[PDB]
């Protein structure tokens, strides 16, 4: 019978990961501060990593990857892209971003370059079209913002003109195998889109949760992957997998194997997986783009069931054994 | 670091001559304190209990104490009787009668300086004392009562040595008298107060695993003292032995005793064996932990699941995986780590001796401090109190000075005991 | 990757080697608490001594 | 030429130093006997050897060691045993009581008994010494003596050598070999006492040299004398610029500014490689490269810690055996690539390397394997405060319950100076969190 302690209450994702542990008869939950667990999930800031693996006769799997947040950190997101020679300026997937703290650095001398063609000039923190406008609200803040190319072209879904965003939750388990959910979610904007009134940031800003028109439709503002698929065979003669996933997949792929060699817990004395949400953008000539990284991400109430329980399947159970798959190997 | 050994009144001298049959066995010295034996580990911590005599003989490092000649006659009769040093016989006439106040303020006084005159003639003899060791029983008069005047006046001689005592616990199953939870109840506020570290052996423990787990259906005092003996030799093993620990008792103190009341151990034995039948299989590593873990090897009447361990010491015994004594001795604590406090890490320690007792291959002797000896102390006091409200059989006691005040406090110490007890069993 | 200072000799031969450049109490005070702890020691035994005269 | 003089403190102290000499010896040529041939300058010499040797005119080397313990059992075994010639009595300190695991009692109680007993045999090899530079000092974090009597050692050393240097090699706490349930407390209020008077601490974790004692050395439950001859291994390498011709590491001096820039940040971590099983029959001997690439695997460390999510300061490479310069920086190189190596920014990224072309030497009989060429890599990274931050959460768990407080108050000892130590340390973490983020 195998141990494990809770310590991020706020856990979605892992809450459900508990109650099933408990449920197989072989996972019994201490205390918080017991320290005999074989599995910490973890609290999201200040996990105590230096503590672990030092349990003798105590195989230690933590749901955290130590550095992880270099990639789930908008400012140094950014900064692992610029600098990483694995990724480059050069890098295609990834819109144009600098870093501004409040009290420019080369981020004027692109804009610019945007007078020369006066090609698009809006961007994002929050959405402007003026430098002055936006500079203005990072110093209003007073922490560390970024700013980047908004994507004026993106892809709409008919019938709406509306947009969306695609969240791929993918795990990395133990061995540092990348391992994709099947399942996808959509994130749609039930406003049609427009780019005359950027302050009205209800049809720009595709969070399932400022979306406080919630639900005409697809329930939910979610759209999961069959529809999605089904319309884009319909309406543009294609499928996911061809025009969005392949670049999702190398998306998710270059971004993990870059910073492999900080994180891994291969000869480590404890070991770590991470479930992580990526977040993406599909523009109107069916490009991906990288958003956002979320370290700490939640699920959509529909996959809990198979996500969770795969999550014990492949990070958990591959260690802590007991008496066809959800996941697409990414390969490397 | 040599040892200085007390037995007084009935039980304390006759589970006291056990002992030294026991440990003279396993040190190779005979009836006549002459050495006899194959290996040298067997010499090499000699000097802790015994005393090195012309001849190259061996004398223990014992002081008889009795208020009866009874008992100690026996013991000058018994197989080991002649190894005892005949100086060290000090005993009265009149006996003590069961009664905690003949031993501690009347009869007890007229005889305790003479014992405090060997006592420092033992002191004297030793290179380095580390303190001493009193076998007693709580529930009679000398053991009792004189007892813990001897502890008292010992601490004011040397208070900086250890005193370490095994305090048989008495029980309706297996009792003489009464009176024995008014004799017991002075006796443990002396030793709350006056002791570093005391075994309580508890005879309803010893009881019932004599009926239920030895399956003897009508128990004597010597199916109970060989239960004794094998927990005595158990928990000073670590003492009379080379090892990569090098104990004793100070730092023996040091680590089981985290607050300075709560230093009442619950010891364990593993196998429980009944004397004479020998069974022939050795344990699996395995099983000596579980069993000595188990509430039916306790020789202390306590739930160990009521309450929790604030600390543990294990000592295993015989040619073994020292390799899979860490595993089991591991898997046990983190399969029931619920059951260990958490703000003590690392509260159970391990050690290994070669050398097993006579009659077993494996043996594994276990030494708790639970807060579930608490249990002991409340069962004591309620017999107390049944008694107590209504001041039954207290002339004994009037009759030989004391005052119903003294009950009082002793009562009321140990109730104490009890709530310090149960502070940590939840913290 | 710049090597520097190489010292060489029978023994062996050490150097450096660059990737990148940058960007007490007195005796007498030991003697006091030292001593205050002994005293607080003989305080402690005393009232031991002195409840055990009780 | 200047002098060093070994001070081993306790138990731990004590068998580790048995250790290190005895590999000193096979190493230096010299006998149990103290006799040397290869010296020529008999009765003398200002050689590099005699930094830890002095000379008797009847020819015998002897150890600029003074060995203490509260207690005389360990002491004993150096009484009788191989290298009893080697030692003068008056080296051999022995008490008759030990410390009982308790700091305050090897401090204060039994400390203030034999502190100037100890510096008086210590002033006894002082005034043997042309040019003195100061103390190479071996103790537990955890025994009572190792703990309580070290810092009340160190602190009159501050004051009867002021311009003196002292190191450190400290064993930090482990329960897989462990002997007290106390020795955070002891951990902490050591480090607390003894900071401002240690220039430069090795720190080696009993749990990681355990591990490498069974990974490597396929020995099942590693004993005292498994743990000791890796650990002096170790030592001899830290050791050897110092007893032996070479340009780096040439003065206890040095291993301050090489490795010490901020003076409390004094714990550089060491990593060693490659411990090789005496009995493995077919053994591919390792290349530059290979080893010391395993300089940075932790799993070698003797600290087990993540160098990664931390900043280095400094680092040394010492290697021993059959290495060049070029197959050092040609492994540097395409290690630099590979590995997460950040160096605080006011600190150049950079290697001082240090080579000693005589292989290391290894007792006959031992669990190592003799070996082309090995490596210690002794770095200043702020990823070892991880061990602080270990020891300090044990302190906490046990100190708010106040648990086994009354043992060190009873011997003169006030509850306050358990949270002013671990105050200090306090602090500690925060100079290392700063510093490495
Ligand atoms: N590596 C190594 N560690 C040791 C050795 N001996 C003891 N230790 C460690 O030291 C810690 C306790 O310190 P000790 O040196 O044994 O205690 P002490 O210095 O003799 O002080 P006392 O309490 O008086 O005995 C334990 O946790 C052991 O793990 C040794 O020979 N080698
Ligand atoms: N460069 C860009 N061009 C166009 N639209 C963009 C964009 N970057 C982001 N967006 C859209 O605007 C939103 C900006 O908010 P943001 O991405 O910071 O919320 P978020 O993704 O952090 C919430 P969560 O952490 O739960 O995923 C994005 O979610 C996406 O809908
Ligand atoms: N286990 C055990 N208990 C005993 C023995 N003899 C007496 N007792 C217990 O001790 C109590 C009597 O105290 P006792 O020592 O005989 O009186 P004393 O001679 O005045 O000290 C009773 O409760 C008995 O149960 C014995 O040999 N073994
Ligand atoms: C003299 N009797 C004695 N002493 C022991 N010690 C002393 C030395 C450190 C120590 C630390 C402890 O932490 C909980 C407990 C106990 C002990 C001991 C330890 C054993 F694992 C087994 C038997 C023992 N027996
Ligand atoms: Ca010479
Ligand atoms: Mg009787
Ligand atoms: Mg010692």
């Amino acid at each position: 019978m195998y141990t494990f302690v809770v310590r991020d209450e706020n856990s979605s994702v892992y809450a459900e990961v508990s109650r099933l542990l408990l449920a197989t008869g072989q996972w019994k939950r201490l205390r918080k501060d017991n320290p005999r667990f074989n599995l910490m999930l973890g609290e999201r800031n200040r996990l105590p990593f230096g503590r672990l693996g030092h349990e003798p006769g105590l195989v230690q799997l933590v749901n955290y990857y130590r550095g992880a947040d270099k990639l789930c950190r908008k400012a140094s997101l950014v900064k692992l892209i610029k600098t990483s020679p694995e990724l480059s300026e050069s890098c295609t997937w990834f819109p144009e971003s600098y870093v501004i703290y409040p009290t420019r650095e080369v981020f004027l001398a692109a804009y610019n370059r945007r007078r020369e063609g006066r090609e698009g000039n809006v961007w994002i923190a929050l959405i402007s079209s003026e430098a002055s406008e936006l500079l203005d609200f990072i110093d209003e803040q007073g922490q560390v913002h970024v700013i980047q190319k908004y994507l004026e072209k993106p892809l709409l879904l008919e019938p709406g003109h509306r947009k969306f965003d695609i969240r791929s939750w993918v795990l990395v388990d133990h061995l540092y195998n990348i391992y994709l959910y099947r399942e996808g979610v959509l994130r749609t904007s039930s406003e049609p889109y427009n780019s005359a009134n950027f302050q009205d940031k209800t049809c720009h800003l595709t969070n399932h949760c400022i979306q406080k028109n919630y639900g005409r439709y697809e329930e939910g503002n979610e759209m999961f992957f069959e529809e999605f698929n089904q319309y884009l065979m319909d309406a543009l003669n294609t499928t996911l997998e061809n025009s969005i996933l392949l670049q999702i997949k190398h998306i998710i792929r270059s971004c993990l194997m870059c910073i492999e060699p900080a994180i891994s817990t291969k000869h480590l004395h404890y070991q770590s997986f991470q479930l992580f949400g990526f977040d993406f953008m599909v523009d109107e000539e069916l490009k991906v783009w990288l958003i956002e990284v979320n370290g700490a991400p939640a699920c959509a109430q529909k996959l809990y069931a198979e996500l969770c329980q795969g999550i014990v399947d492949v990070a958990i159970s591959s260690v802590f054994p007991l008496a066809t798959s959800i996941f697409i190997k990414l390969h490397h | 670091r040599e040892i200085v050994h007390i037995q007084a009144g009935q039980c304390g001298n006759q589970i006291g001559a056990k002992f030294w049959e026991v440990i003279s066995d396993e040190h190779g010295i005979d009836p006549t304190g002459s050495y006899h034996g194959d290996s040298d580990l067997q010499l090499e911590r000699i000097n802790v209990y015994y005393n090195e005599a012309t001849g190259n003989k061996y004398v223990p490092r014992a002081i008889l104490v009795d208020l009866e000649p009874g008992t100690m006659d026996s013991v000058r009769s018994g197989p080991f009787g002649q190894i005892f040093r005949p100086d060290n016989f000090v005993f009265g006439q009149s006996g003590a009668g069961n009664n905690w106040a003949k031993g501690h303020y009347t009869e007890g006084a007229e005889l305790v300086d003479s014992v405090l005159d060997v006592v420092r003639k033992e002191s004297e003899s030793c290179d380095c004392l580390q303190g001493f060791q009193l076998t007693h029983s709580l529930g009679g008069g000398t053991g009792s009562g004189m007892g813990t005047l001897l502890i008292s006046k010992i601490r004011e001689e040397y208070p900086d040595r250890i005193m370490n005592t095994f305090s048989v616990m008495p029980s309706p199953k297996v009792s003489d008298t009464v009176v024995e939870p008014y004799n017991a109840t002075l006796s443990v506020h002396q030793l709350v107060e006056n002791t570093d570290e005391t075994y309580c052996i508890d005879n309803e423990a010893l009881y019932d695993i004599c009926f239920r787990t030895l399956k003897l259906t009508t128990p004597t005092y010597g199916d109970l003292n060989h239960l004794v003996s094998a927990t005595m030799s158990g928990v000073t093993t670590c003492l009379r032995f080379p090892g990569q620990l090098n104990a004793d008792l100070r730092k023996l103190a040091v680590n089981m005793v985290p607050f300075p009341r709560l230093h009442f151990f619950m010891p364990g034995f593993a196998p429980l064996t009944s004397r004479g039948s020998q069974q022939y299989r050795a344990l699996t590593v395995p099983e000596l932990t579980q069993q000595m873990f188990d509430s039916k090897n306790m020789m202390a009447a306590c739930d160990p699941r009521h309450g929790r361990y604030l600390t543990v010491a294990a000592i295993f015994r015989g040619r073994m995986s020292m390799k899979e004594v860490d595993e089991q001795m591991l898997n046990v604590q983190n399969k029931n780590s619920s059951y260990f406090v958490e703000w003590i890490p690392n509260n159970v320690k391990t050690a290994v001796c070669d050398i097993p007792p006579r009659g077993l291959k494996m043996s594994a002797t276990f030494i708790g401090n639970s807060t579930a000896i608490q249990e002991l102390f409340k069962r004591i006091s309620e017999q107390f109190t049944a008694m107590f409200r209504r001041k039954a059989f207290l002339h004994w006691y009037t009759g030989e000075g004391m005052d119903e005040m003294e009950f009082t406090e002793a009562e009321s110490n140990m109730n104490d005991l009890v709530s310090e007890y149960q502070q940590y069993q939840d913290a | 990757m710049e090597v520097i200072e190489l010292n060489k000799c029978t023994s062996g031969q050490s150097f450096e080697v660059i990737l990148k450049p940058p960007s007490d109490p007195s005796l007498e005070e030991i003697q006091k608490k030292l001593e205050a702890a002994e005293e607080r020691r003989k305080y402690q035994e005393a009232e031991l001594l002195k409840h055990l005269a009780e | 030429m200047r002098e060093c003089i070994s001070i081993h403190v306790g138990q731990a102290g004590v068998q580790i130093g048995n250790a290190c000499w005895e590999l000193y010896c096979l190493e230096h040529g010299i006998q149990p006997d103290g006799q040397m041939p290869s010296d020529k300058t008999i009765g003398g010499g200002d050689d590099s050897f005699n930094t830890f040797f002095s000379e008797t005119g009847a020819g015998k080397h002897v150890p600029r060691a003074v060995f203490v313990d509260l207690e005389p059992t360990v002491i004993d075994e150096v009484r009788t045993g191989t290298y009893r010639q080697l030692f003068h009595p008056e080296q051999l300190i022995t008490g008759k009581e030990d410390a009982a695991n308790n700091y305050a009692r090897g401090h204060y109680t039994i400390g203030k008994e034999i502190i100037d007993l100890v510096l008086d045999r210590i002033r006894k090899l002082a005034d043997q010494c042309t040019g003195l530079q100061g103390f190479l000092v071996f103790h537990s974090f955890g025994g009572g003596t190792g703990s309580g009597f070290t810092s009340l050692l160190m602190e009159r050393l501050s004051v009867d050598y002021g311009k003196k240097s002292k190191l450190e090699f400290s064993i930090y706490p482990a329960p897989q070999v462990s002997t007290a349930v106390v020795e955070p407390y002891n951990s902490i209020l050591t480090t607390h006492t003894t900071l401002e008077h240690s220039d430069c601490a090795f720190m080696v974790d009993n749990e990681a040299i355990y591990d490498i004692c069974r990974r490597n050395l396929d020995i099942e439950r590693p004993t005292y004398t498994n743990l000791n001859r890796l650990i002096s291994q170790i030592v001899s390498s830290i050791t050897a610029s110092l007893r032996f011709d070479g340009a780096l590491n040439v003065d206890l001096t040095e291993f301050q500014t090489n490795l010490v820039p901020y003076p409390r940040i004094h714990f550089p971590l060491a990593t060693y490689a490659p411990v090789i099983s005496a009995e493995k029959a077919y053994h591919e001997q390792l290349s530059v490269a290979e080893i010391t690439n395993a300089c940075f695997e932790p799993a070698n460390q003797m600290v087990k810690c993540d160098p990664r999510h931390g900043k280095y300061m400094a680092c040394c490479l010492l290697y021993r055996g059959d290495v060049v310069p070029k197959d050092v920086n040609a492994a540097i190189a395409t290690i630099k690539t590979k590995r997460s190596i950040q160096f605080v920014d006011w600190c150049p990224t950079g290697f001082k390397v240090g080579i000693n072309y005589q292989p290391p030497t290894v007792v006959p009989g031992g669990d190592l394997a003799k070996v082309q060429r090995a490596v210690c890599m002794l770095s200043n990274t702020t990823a070892i405060a991880e061990a602080w931050a270990r020891l300090d959460h044990k302190f906490d768990l046990m100190y708010a319950k106040r648990a086994f407080v009354h043992w060190y108050v009873g011997e003169g000892m006030e509850e306050g100076e358990f949270s002013e130590a671990r105050e200090d340390m306090a602090a500690l973490e925060k100079d290392y969190e700063e510093v490495g983020v």
